[PDB]
Protein backbone atom coordinates (compact mmCIF):
# COMPACT_ATOMS: atom_id res chain seq x y z
CA UNK A 1 0.00 0.00 0.00
CA UNK A 2 1.95 3.20 -1.21
CA UNK A 3 5.10 1.42 -0.96
CA UNK A 4 4.40 -0.13 2.28
CA UNK A 5 5.43 -3.59 2.16
CA UNK A 6 4.14 -6.37 4.32
CA UNK A 7 2.65 -9.78 4.72
CA UNK A 8 -0.47 -10.65 6.79
CA UNK A 9 -4.28 -10.88 6.26
CA UNK A 10 -6.53 -8.46 5.18
CA UNK A 11 -10.27 -8.31 6.50
CA UNK A 12 -12.84 -5.68 6.54
CA UNK A 13 -13.02 -3.85 9.79
CA UNK A 14 -14.85 -0.91 11.51
CA UNK A 15 -11.95 1.47 12.66
CA UNK A 16 -13.43 4.97 11.84
CA UNK A 17 -10.42 6.41 10.11
CA UNK A 18 -9.97 10.41 10.26
CA UNK A 19 -10.20 11.61 6.64
CA UNK A 20 -6.43 13.02 7.08
CA UNK A 21 -5.55 9.49 8.54
CA UNK A 22 -4.30 7.17 5.60
CA UNK A 23 -2.33 4.32 8.30
CA UNK A 24 -2.86 2.74 11.47
CA UNK A 25 -0.22 1.65 13.77
CA UNK A 26 0.56 -0.62 16.65
CA UNK A 27 2.17 -0.42 20.31
CA UNK A 28 5.53 -1.80 18.20
CA UNK A 29 4.16 0.33 15.12
CA UNK A 30 3.83 -2.16 13.25
CA UNK A 31 0.86 -1.87 10.50
CA UNK A 32 -2.51 -2.26 12.03
CA UNK A 33 -4.47 -1.15 9.64
CA UNK A 34 -4.77 0.82 6.15
CA UNK A 35 -7.03 2.97 3.86
CA UNK A 36 -7.05 1.59 0.76
CA UNK A 37 -5.96 4.48 -1.94
CA UNK A 38 -8.36 3.86 -4.71
CA UNK A 39 -11.51 3.00 -2.92
CA UNK A 40 -11.29 5.27 0.29
CA UNK A 41 -12.24 1.68 3.00
CA UNK A 42 -11.15 0.74 5.68
CA UNK A 43 -9.03 -3.02 6.61
CA UNK A 44 -7.28 -4.50 9.30
CA UNK A 45 -4.25 -6.14 8.62
CA UNK A 46 -3.79 -9.59 10.87
CA UNK A 47 -0.48 -11.00 10.35
CA UNK A 48 -0.79 -14.86 8.96
CA UNK A 49 -1.12 -17.64 11.42
CA UNK B 1 -13.10 -16.30 62.04
CA UNK B 2 -14.11 -17.82 58.66
CA UNK B 3 -16.55 -15.36 58.02
CA UNK B 4 -14.36 -12.99 58.77
CA UNK B 5 -11.79 -13.77 56.36
CA UNK B 6 -14.84 -14.57 53.93
CA UNK B 7 -15.73 -10.82 54.50
CA UNK B 8 -11.90 -9.21 54.27
CA UNK B 9 -11.49 -11.02 50.97
CA UNK B 10 -14.63 -9.61 49.24
CA UNK B 11 -13.99 -6.04 51.51
CA UNK B 12 -10.36 -5.77 50.32
CA UNK B 13 -8.71 -5.43 47.08
CA UNK B 14 -5.05 -5.27 47.99
CA UNK B 15 -4.65 -8.28 49.98
CA UNK B 16 -3.95 -10.02 46.92
CA UNK B 17 -1.23 -7.31 46.40
CA UNK B 18 1.40 -10.54 46.35
CA UNK B 19 0.16 -12.00 43.19
CA UNK B 20 -0.87 -8.69 41.18
CA UNK B 21 2.61 -6.94 41.65
CA UNK B 22 3.83 -10.14 40.00
CA UNK B 23 1.05 -10.28 37.42
CA UNK B 24 1.91 -6.68 36.77
CA UNK B 25 5.71 -6.66 36.87
CA UNK B 26 5.15 -9.48 33.74
CA UNK B 27 3.24 -7.10 32.63
CA UNK B 28 5.29 -4.32 32.88
CA UNK B 29 8.58 -6.63 31.50
CA UNK B 30 6.35 -7.68 28.13
CA UNK B 31 5.21 -3.79 27.64
CA UNK B 32 8.81 -3.00 27.40
CA UNK B 33 10.12 -5.67 25.33
CA UNK B 34 6.88 -4.90 22.82
CA UNK B 35 7.51 -0.81 22.99
CA UNK B 36 11.65 -1.51 22.31
CA UNK B 37 10.63 -2.75 18.84
CA UNK B 38 9.85 1.38 18.58
CA UNK B 39 13.41 2.68 19.04
CA UNK B 40 15.54 3.70 15.61
CA UNK B 41 18.59 3.06 17.73
CA UNK B 42 20.60 5.41 15.38
CA UNK B 43 19.33 4.04 11.76
CA UNK B 44 16.94 6.26 9.67
CA UNK B 45 13.81 4.38 10.76
CA UNK B 46 12.70 1.43 13.34
CA UNK B 47 10.66 -0.33 10.57
CA UNK B 48 12.42 -3.00 8.83
C1 LIG C 1 -9.46 4.99 -8.45
O1 LIG C 1 -10.52 4.65 -9.38
C2 LIG C 1 -11.85 4.87 -8.88
C3 LIG C 1 -12.81 4.39 -9.94
O2 LIG C 1 -12.68 2.99 -10.15
C4 LIG C 1 -12.03 6.35 -8.55
O3 LIG C 1 -13.33 6.56 -8.01
C5 LIG C 1 -10.97 6.79 -7.55
O4 LIG C 1 -11.10 8.19 -7.31
C6 LIG C 1 -9.57 6.48 -8.06
N1 LIG C 1 -8.57 6.83 -7.06
C7 LIG C 1 -8.05 8.06 -6.95
C8 LIG C 1 -7.05 8.25 -5.86
O5 LIG C 1 -8.39 8.97 -7.70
Amino acid sequence: FNGLTGTGVLTESNKKFLPFQQFGRDIADTTDAVRDPQTLEILDITPCS
Amino acid sequence: AIGKIQDSLSSTASALGKLQDVVNQNAQALNTLVKQLSSNFGAISSVL
